[PDB]
């Protein structure tokens, strides 16, 4: 029956298609299973949830900059004069039902999707998995994050409310019509005149449900079609090459454990959508030109920009009757950060000669100089997010606004050179920590008083000893050491049964001898594959 | 001060007979040790 | 043959967390004597048809982790387990018990900033219970941490040093609870 | 030592404790004015009303 | 880099030429020096980029100084 | 009353002269003249604790109150006697108006809130930093009377909305929209203190970020 | 509105569609996970890159 | 170890003593009578002394002798495995960072830090108690 | 008290009536409304950036990136005594671009 009805499917799939070597060589592909490699992925499910949470939205959003008087249920803006896209953006978080969780998930979905590609961008830059064969890859995240930059700063935007709509007026407008010679060109060409105008709004709501998201979902196909065809990365470790895989096939263990992921990463921003208030409109008012409130903050993925316009000096010329204002820095510091990212793999071969094929990734520790630049940049990224949010941090915690303007600019210099010298050290510290468990050993952490008074520590060799008894150096293979004598089994375990009740001893010492069987014969698997090869 | 300088990371690679409060200067100067016995009250 | 380091720290720093509850019984002392004559004042109206029951199962919980610490020294890590099990939640009960009281105190106009007796009695019984909880989360750490490896002497003395610090909390709250609703 | 791991969280505590307190200077209003023996009423929230004071006590 | 100063130098990018880090200080710290011109009618800032900019023309230049006098590799 | 007048007077002496003045004119560099500031001055600063202040630096806060409502009375009614000004207003019994004073139209209040009052305030009355030290406060904790009388009379660096400026029924509808801010309920949730995008963006990183990572801990291998 | 008898449980009208949805989800993905960890057989798998 | 025992039993017979004179002496021709708060300290800190020195008495009449108890005991007679001392650990910073978290949060009355800084106490101080504890990572 | 403290600019002299003077509500930075008026200190606080302007000193940048004065309004009365506006700005108003002065 259900059987029989699987293989006349399977046979009527593979008379038609002939699909079976192709979905074999699928389903044996081999996926190395360390945690940092299920980074990529939340941005990944982050970017479908955004794409179903959208697709709901776009049945209630009427785009409209067209006036209008509020004639819903909201009693506290009722007869008050807003755009058909603020009115319409009420509607859905009081008069459809489910509107406002289907909102809040959106939004929630858009920082995740955000941080979960900075995260995920750390992991790639400081293993070393930009390497050559994967520049290009390296490229198409790069692009794929400022994109997600632009597609989340214009979605926030559209509901035309108060905080939005100041942040329009001032990155969108401010900035773009400073631009040099272009600027006001540039400005006309996209608002259609003057701000605010009657096109931005429906202009935006193009760009972002249709257009943006097109190119983030081909540039992420790409990516993943990169990542599938090159073969992931990894760590050095126990039979480990540069020339193989090892780790789970996709059928079943990967293909469980990623689905599996995938519903708790929507439980998580299910569970904040319906915990957490984030950008409640209708207290913010709609847009008016002539109000503003304390505490203009973007969200926190545009939040340097802004940090970096609050802390770049009022520095500006006036050549020959024209006017290169403060903004103009602010525009280039974003294209030059921009350029610096795209481009790091071919500054880094460039800068170490070092331009072979590389499937072994590094251990953070090892590379101390991309170790220490990497930090730096974070660094400098943290203390431009954090001037952003300067006001509020004045307000909370008792500082002069005009003290955090300055800890900011003499910090945007300072803290990056103080974070690199702390991290280049920590790294090479953490080399020479391993380097000492390599000698000597795990330390035990026993300490015994010899007869003759001495005190010594018990090491546990991790490998042969001598005739004396002390272990004989081990080279270092780019891999981690153990440094825990419980992380090596010495706790054993506790006893087999409930939490409240034990099992019949019959069945514990089977079970133990079992498990301890199994993890020898791993061991021995993994041990003589390294032998062989 | 019977210890080196500095002290091993456990402290004493041996130690010596601790007979008083001053074990380091009977460990150094062992001729002391009857004088400081024989001497100590006034 | 020689003192377990461990029980003899944990008894050192009991001994100068009673000093922390001296500073409070200082307190209540210094605004009873300044009373004038009505301790509690009105409209406090303590009740002990609701503070003696919860008293008597913080007692009762310290019984119950005695028996835990038999189990524990006998090497039998499930019977540890269990009797931990019941004090943690017969200590929670006590929690959920003063909480209620609160609840009721506060309805009927007996508060922190109301008066000089809110003050001392909300100080003095809250800071035990942030102690009650502090041994809550302590039994929670110890139950998770002899399901991770083999129960050894140390694990043994682990469990003797939380039920120290549950004894010395159970013996605190007698000594609050007889200088609050019987010598008021 | 007895408890190795403790005497390096008494340290810690004792760096971060200092900081803690010493940072009331970077407040407009500035660090605690009312003696180490912090004498009351002078402490109460209504003669040292600044975060100085609350920073000190911390 | 001596794989006796950094125990995994063959295994990544573990040396930065020191005239990098002298030419990035100096110029840091003219940087520091540069924000003096601005609007602000305060001093107090002025003292704090001045001395943060002695600190580190101070740094730099032990550092110039001990490298070439050889007391530092 | 003469009985009240003193019993303001008695109250002043002992708390206020050091830096206001016998007469209450003003000690210099330590207290300003408090001449026509009026009883409702009187009544915002004392009975929010800001008087008496005890050191000059960027701002003087709010605090616990030194005086209580008969007091602070007297107090304004002492003032009041030299100079005159403005007065808090009553109800029918001659105490300090309350709920007379929430208007009925809130619409209008955050209209006007958002007009006057959010730049300094915010959104939804959460304050807000200013330039070297001040801040406007957080507007949750003043009662409707506290509220009507801080717009009276300007206090610290707050602008001065005199009732020609802002009649009194807007200053209602004003305080209406204040009070209804302030006590509403976040909607989405936890409210997250009311800021947006930084406690937003804060609780993405240390609790849906953390979680997904932890999350994906468990499910990966280490090494 | 403001004061109204329904306000409180209004206020929690997304709050539990937020618990209920993401506890369901969340919980699958839980089991799911678990399934893998003490069901499914234990493996390792090597495949040559050809690259 | 009697004579730590002994030494505890010392500081609580002068303690006990300082403690019924004063609360005799201040409620006798004092103003006010018993003088509250230094009567209930000096109470509480013979309760200290006496806390410790009946845990050292119990414990020195249960274990005979040990060679740092004896007064001509040779350094051989120490011979043997001491005990654990843990070789290193970055867990004391994370708890005191916590804890300052949690102070600062407090200073400033600022509740969802309070929030902040008593979740991290409560994993930084799991991540002490377990660090000799956790097995090997499974798969 | 505080119009013995005010400097006038060169060309504006005339556009205050008495003790009142209209800026631009629109900062000069990036086009935010910089409307945080604290009267004691005479500061005009943007809330976007931080900029600050000297109302005393023709609304002056003091702090911050703006680098260009607020542009003033001249004000006088009518007939009937109302505040009426004296004629136009006498610069553009609001962010720069390439093409200003
Ligand atoms: C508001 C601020 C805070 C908000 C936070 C809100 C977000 C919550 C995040 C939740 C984290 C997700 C983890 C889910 C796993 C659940 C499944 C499970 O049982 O895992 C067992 C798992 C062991 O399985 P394994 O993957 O084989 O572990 C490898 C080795 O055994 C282990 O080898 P090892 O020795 O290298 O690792 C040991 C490691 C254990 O910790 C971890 O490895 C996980 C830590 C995650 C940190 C995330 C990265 C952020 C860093 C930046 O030691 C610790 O650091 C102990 C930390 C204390 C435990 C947590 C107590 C928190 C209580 C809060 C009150 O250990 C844990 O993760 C236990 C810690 C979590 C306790 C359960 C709490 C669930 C409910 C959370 C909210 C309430
Ligand atoms: C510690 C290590 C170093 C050595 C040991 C100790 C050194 C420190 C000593 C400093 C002493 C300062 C005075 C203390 C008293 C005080 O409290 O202040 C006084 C008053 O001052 C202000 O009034 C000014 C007048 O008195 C008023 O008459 C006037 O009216 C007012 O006019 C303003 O205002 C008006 C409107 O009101 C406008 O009309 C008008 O135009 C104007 O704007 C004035 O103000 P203004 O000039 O703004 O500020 C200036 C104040 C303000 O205080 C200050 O010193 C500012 C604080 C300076 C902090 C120094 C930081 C040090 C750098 C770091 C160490 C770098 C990192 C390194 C760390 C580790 C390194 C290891 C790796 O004096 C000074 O700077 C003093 C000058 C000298 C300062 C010292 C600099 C040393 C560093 C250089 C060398 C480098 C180091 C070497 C390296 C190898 C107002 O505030 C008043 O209220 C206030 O009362
Ligand atoms: C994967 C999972 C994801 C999901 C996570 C979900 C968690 C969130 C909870 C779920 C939501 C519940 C369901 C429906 C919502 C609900 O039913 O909600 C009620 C109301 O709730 C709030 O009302 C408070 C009062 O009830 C009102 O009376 C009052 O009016 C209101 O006042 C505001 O409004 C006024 C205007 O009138 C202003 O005057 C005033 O100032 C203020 O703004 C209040 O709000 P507020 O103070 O914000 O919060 C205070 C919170 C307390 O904090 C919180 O729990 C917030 C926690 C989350 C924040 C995370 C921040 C992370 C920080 C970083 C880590 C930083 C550190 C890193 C750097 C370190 C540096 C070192 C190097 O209350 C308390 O319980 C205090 C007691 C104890 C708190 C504990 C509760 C739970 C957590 C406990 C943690 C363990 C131990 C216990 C802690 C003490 C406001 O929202 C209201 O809208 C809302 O209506
Ligand atoms: C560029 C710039 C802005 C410069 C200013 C930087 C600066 C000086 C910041 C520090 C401010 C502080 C902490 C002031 C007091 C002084 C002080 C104690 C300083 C530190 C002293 C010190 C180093 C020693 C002690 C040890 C130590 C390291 C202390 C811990 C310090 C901690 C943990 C403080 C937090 C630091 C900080 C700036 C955090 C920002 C948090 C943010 C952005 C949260 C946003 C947010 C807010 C603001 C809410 O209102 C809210 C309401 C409801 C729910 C959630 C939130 C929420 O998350
Ligand atoms: C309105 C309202 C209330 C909510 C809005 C809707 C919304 C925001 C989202 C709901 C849609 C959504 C994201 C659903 C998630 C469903 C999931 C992920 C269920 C998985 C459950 C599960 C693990 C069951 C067993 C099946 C297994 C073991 C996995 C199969 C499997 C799955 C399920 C994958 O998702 C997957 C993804 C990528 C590669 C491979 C796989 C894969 O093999
Ligand atoms: C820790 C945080 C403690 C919070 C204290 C608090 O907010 O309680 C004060 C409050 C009394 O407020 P009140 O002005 O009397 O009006 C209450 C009307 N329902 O209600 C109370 O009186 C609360 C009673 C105290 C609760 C226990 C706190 C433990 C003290 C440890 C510090
Ligand atoms: C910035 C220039 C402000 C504007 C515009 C408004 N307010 Fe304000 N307010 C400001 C400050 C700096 C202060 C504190 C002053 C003090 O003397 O300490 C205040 C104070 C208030 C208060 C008192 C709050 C209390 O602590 O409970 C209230 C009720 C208040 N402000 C309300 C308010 C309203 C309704 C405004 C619009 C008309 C308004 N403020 C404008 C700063 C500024
Ligand atoms: C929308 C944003 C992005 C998504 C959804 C995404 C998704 C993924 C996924 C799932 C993987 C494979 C699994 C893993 O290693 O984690 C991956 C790999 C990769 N990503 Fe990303 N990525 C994004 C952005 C970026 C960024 C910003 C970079 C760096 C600039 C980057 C570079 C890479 C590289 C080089 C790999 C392959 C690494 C390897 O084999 O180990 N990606 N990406
Ligand atoms: C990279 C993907 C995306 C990001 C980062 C993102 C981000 C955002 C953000 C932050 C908002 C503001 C949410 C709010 O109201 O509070 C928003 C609004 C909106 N987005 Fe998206 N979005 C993305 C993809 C999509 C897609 C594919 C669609 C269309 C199917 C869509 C449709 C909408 C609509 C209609 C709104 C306006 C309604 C509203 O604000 O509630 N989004 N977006
Ligand atoms: C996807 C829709 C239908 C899914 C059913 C197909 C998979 C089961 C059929 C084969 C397995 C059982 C043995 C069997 O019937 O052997 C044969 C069927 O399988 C084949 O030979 C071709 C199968 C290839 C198609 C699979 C493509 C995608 C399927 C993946 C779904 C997770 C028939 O056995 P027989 O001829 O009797 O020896
Ligand atoms: S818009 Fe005013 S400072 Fe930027």
């Amino acid at each position: 029956d259900f059987a029989k009805l699987a293989a006349a499917q399977g046979d009527a799939i593979d008379s038609r298609y002939h699909p079976s070597a192709a979905v074999r060589r699928q389903l044996n592909k081999v996926f190395p299973t360390h945690w940092s490699f299920l980074l990529g992925e939340i941005a990944l499910y982050s970017f479908i949830i955004l794409l179903l949470t959208g697709v709901w939205l776009t049945l209630f959003f009427d785009p409209s900059m067209a006036h209008v008087t509020y004639d819903g249920v909201y009693q506290p803006l009722r007869g008050v004069q807003m755009s058909r896209a603020y009115e319409t953006a009420l509607d859905i978080s009081f008069e459809v039902r489910g509107g406002l969780f289907v909102r809040q998930v959106h939004h929630w979905a858009a920082l995740m999707f955000a941080a979960s590609i900075m995260v995920h961008l750390a992991r790639i830059f400081f293993t070393g998995a930009f390497r050559r064969p994967r520049e290009a890859n390296w490229v198409i995240g790069s692009l794929l994050l400022i994109l997600a930059m632009f597609e989340g700063f214009f979605g926030y935007s559209l509901p035309d409310d108060l905080l939005s709509g100041t942040g329009i007026r001032a990155a969108l407008s401010g900035i773009t019509m400073g631009i040099p010679v272009i600027g006001t060109w540039m400005h006309w060409a996209l608002f259609g005149g003057d701000f605010p105008g009657e096109i931005l709004i429906p202009r935006l709501y193009a760009l972002h449900i249709l257009l943006i998201p097109g190119i983030i979902l081909a540039l992420i196909g790409a990516h993943l079609a990169l990542v599938w065809f090159q073969k992931h990365t990894q760590f050095p470790g126990p039979g480990r090459t540069e020339t193989n895989v090892v780790g789970v096939r996709v059928m079943p263990v990967f293909a469980v454990k990623s689905g599996a992921f995938f519903a708790m990463i929507t439980g998580v921003l299910g569970l904040m959508g319906g915990l957490l208030t984030i950008n409640p409109i209708w207290n913010l008012g709609p847009y008016k030109p002539s109000q503003v409130s304390a505490g203009s903050q973007p969200d926190f993925y545009m939040m340097w920009t802004d940090g970096l316009i609050r802390l770049w000096p009022a520095w500006e010329f006036y050549p020959f009757g024209h006017t290169i204002p403060q903004g103009v820095w602010v525009a280039v510091g974003m294209g030059l950060v921009f350029a610096l990212l795209i481009a790091y793999p071919f500054i880094e071969k460039k800068v170490t000669g070092d331009d072979a094929h590389h499937n072994l990734l590094q251990r953070p520790r090892d590379v101390p100089v991309r170790t220490a630049i990497g930090s730096m940049a974070i660094a400098l990224y943290l203390l431009l997010t954090f001037a952003c949010m300067n006001d509020i941090i004045a307000l909370k915690f008792h500082i002069s606004l005009n003290a955090t303007t300055w800890i900011g600019r003499i910090g945007m210099v300072v803290l990056p050179a103080i974070v690199y010298f702390v991290a280049y050290r920590w790294a090479i510290s953490l080399q020479r920590s391993d380097r000492e468990v390599l000698e000597h050993g795990v330390e035990t952490g026993i300490i015994k008083r010899l007869p003759h008074g001495a005190y010594v520590e018990l090491h546990q060799p991790l490998g042969p000893v001598d005739e004396h008894g002390h272990p004989i150096p081990l080279e270092y293979a780019g891999a981690p050491l153990p440094k825990r004598m419980n992380k090596l089994g010495s706790g054993g375990a506790p006893g087999t049964g409930s939490f409240l009740f034990p099992d019949p001893a019959v069945e514990h010492e089977a079970l133990t001898e079992a498990a301890h069987a199994s993890e020898h014969k791993s061991l021995t698997a993994l041990k003589e594959h390294q032998d062989r090869i | 001060w019977a210890t080196s300088c500095p002290p091993p990371r456990h402290n004493f690679t041996e130690l010596p007979r601790i007979r008083s409060e001053r074990p380091a200067f009977e460990l150094h100067y062992p001729h002391m040790v009857e004088r400081m016995r024989a001497e100590a009250h006034v | 043959n020689r003192p377990n380091m461990v029980s003899v720290g944990t008894i050192v720093w009991l001994s100068s967390e009673l000093m922390f509850f001296a500073g409070l019984f200082a307190m209540y002392f210094t605004a009873r004597a300044q009373a004038g004559g009505a301790w509690p004042p009105e409209p406090t109206e303590l009740n002990l048809a609701l503070a003696v029951p919860v008293t008597l199962v913080l007692i009762a919980s310290s019984f119950t982790c005695q028996m835990g610490v038999f189990a524990a020294e006998r090497g039998d890590v499930f019977g540890l387990r269990r009797w931990y099990v019941i004090t943690f939640l017969m200590g929670l009960f006590f929690v959920l018990g003063q909480g209620y009281e609160y609840i009721h105190l506060v309805e009927h106009g007996t508060t922190i900033p109301g008066s000089a007796y809110g003050s001392v009695f909300y100080l003095a019984t809250g800071f035990h219970g942030l102690h009650v909880i502090g041994g809550l989360v302590a039994f929670v750490l110890l139950l998770a941490r002899t399901k991770m490896s083999k129960f050894t002497p140390a694990q043994a003395t682990a469990a003797i040093v939380v039920s120290y610090y549950w004894h010395f909390v159970d013996i605190v709250w007698i000594a609050l609870f007889a200088t609050i609703y019987f010598v008021r | 030592v007895a408890f190795p791991r403790l005497n390096a969280l008494s340290f810690w505590l004792f760096l971060f404790g200092a900081l803690i307190a010493i940072a009331g200077f970077i407040t407009p209003g500035g660090a605690a004015d009312f003696g180490w023996t912090a004498y009351s009423p002078l402490t109460d929230a209504i003669h040292s009303p600044g975060a100085g004071g609350d920073l000190w006590i911390m | 880099v001596d794989v006796e100063d950094v125990p995994s130098a063959e295994w990544g990018w573990s040396h930065m030429p020191i005239g990098v880090m002298h030419i990035g200080g100096l110029l840091s710290a003219a940087f520091l020096l540069v924000m003096m011109r601005g609007n602000h009618v305060g001093h107090v800032e002025d003292w704090f980029l001045i001395g943060f900019a002695a600190v580190i023309v101070a740094l730099v230049g032990r550092n110039w100084w001990l490298r070439r006098r050889g007391w530092i590799r | 009353q003469s009985a009240l007048l003193r019993t303001g007077k008695q109250l002043f002496e002992t708390s206020c002269v050091s830096c206001h003045g016998a007469n209450l004119q003003g000690v210099p560099d330590r207290g300003p003249s408090l001449i026509g500031t009026g009883e409702a001055a009187v009544y915002f600063q004392v009975s929010t604790g800001r008087m008496p202040a005890m050191r000059g630096e960027a701002q003087a806060p709010s605090k616990p109150p030194h005086f209580d409502e008969s007091q602070i009375d007297a107090l304004g009614a002492y003032v009041q006697a030299n100079g005159g000004g403005p007065t808090v207003p009553r109800d029918d019994h001659g105490a300090v108006a309350q709920e007379s004073l929430i208007g009925g139209d809130v619409a209008r209040g955050g209209d006007l809130f958002r007009l006057n009052c959010a730049s300094c305030h915010n959104f939804t009355g959460k304050g807000g930093a200013l330039s070297s030290g001040k801040y406007a406060p957080d507007l949750g904790d003043a009662n409707p009377a506290q509220i009507y009388t801080a717009m009276l009379t300007g206090p610290q660096n707050m602008p001065k909305f005199s009732d020609r400026q802002l009649t009194p029924d807007e200053k209602r509808d004003i305080v209406a929209y204040v009070r209804e801010s302030a006590e509403t309920p976040s909607y989405g949730g936890y409210g997250l203190g009311g800021f947006g995008p930084a406690p937003e963006g804060m609780a993405m990183w240390i609790i849906g970020m953390v979680a997904a990572i932890g999350v994906a801990m468990w499910i990966g291998s280490r090494a | 509105p403001f004061g109204s008898e329904g306000e409180f449980l209004y206020s929690l009208a997304t709050p539990l569609y937020g618990l209920t949805f993401g506890l369901s989800i969340l919980s699958i993905g839980i089991g799911a996970v678990l399934f893998q960890k003490k069901f499914i057989p234990e493996e390792i798998s090597v495949q040559d890159r050809h690259d | 170890m009697h004579i730590e025992a002994r030494l505890f039993e010392i500081l609580t017979a002068f303690f006990a003593l300082a403690a019924v004179v004063y609360a005799v002496l201040t409620a006798m021709f004092a103003t006010g009578g018993v003088e509250w708060a230094g009567t209930t300290a000096l109470v509480l800190t013979t309760g200290l002394t006496l806390i410790t020195g009946t845990f050292f008495r119990f414990v020195a009449r249960r274990l005979d002798t040990r060679p740092e108890d004896y007064e001509d005991a040779e350094i051989s007679d120490g011979a043997g495995e001491l005990g654990f001392f843990a070789p290193h650990s970055w867990w004391p910073i994370l708890i005191s960072l916590s804890f300052s978290t949690a102070a600062v949060g407090a200073a400033l009355w600022l509740p969802w830090l309070i929030a902040a800084g008593v979740a991290f106490v409560i994993t930084s101080v799991c991540g002490l108690v377990f660090e000799y504890y956790w097995g090997p990572e499974k798969h | 008290a505080d119009m013995h403290r005010v400097i006038k600019r060169k060309g504006q002299e005339s556009f205050n009536f008495g003790e009142l003077f209209a800026y631009t509500k629109v900062c000069s930075h990036l086009g935010c409304p910089s409307s945080l008026y604290e009267q004691q200190t005479y500061r005009i606080l943007c809330p976007c950036h931080q900029s600050q302007f000297d109302a005393l000193e023709f609304a002056k940048p003091i702090f911050g990136p703006a680098a260009r004065a607020l542009a003033q309004l001249p004000i006088t009365i009518d007939e009937d005594g109302y505040l009426v506006a004296n004629g136009d700005f006498v610069e553009p108003v609001g962010p720069a671009f390439w093409e200003r002065k």
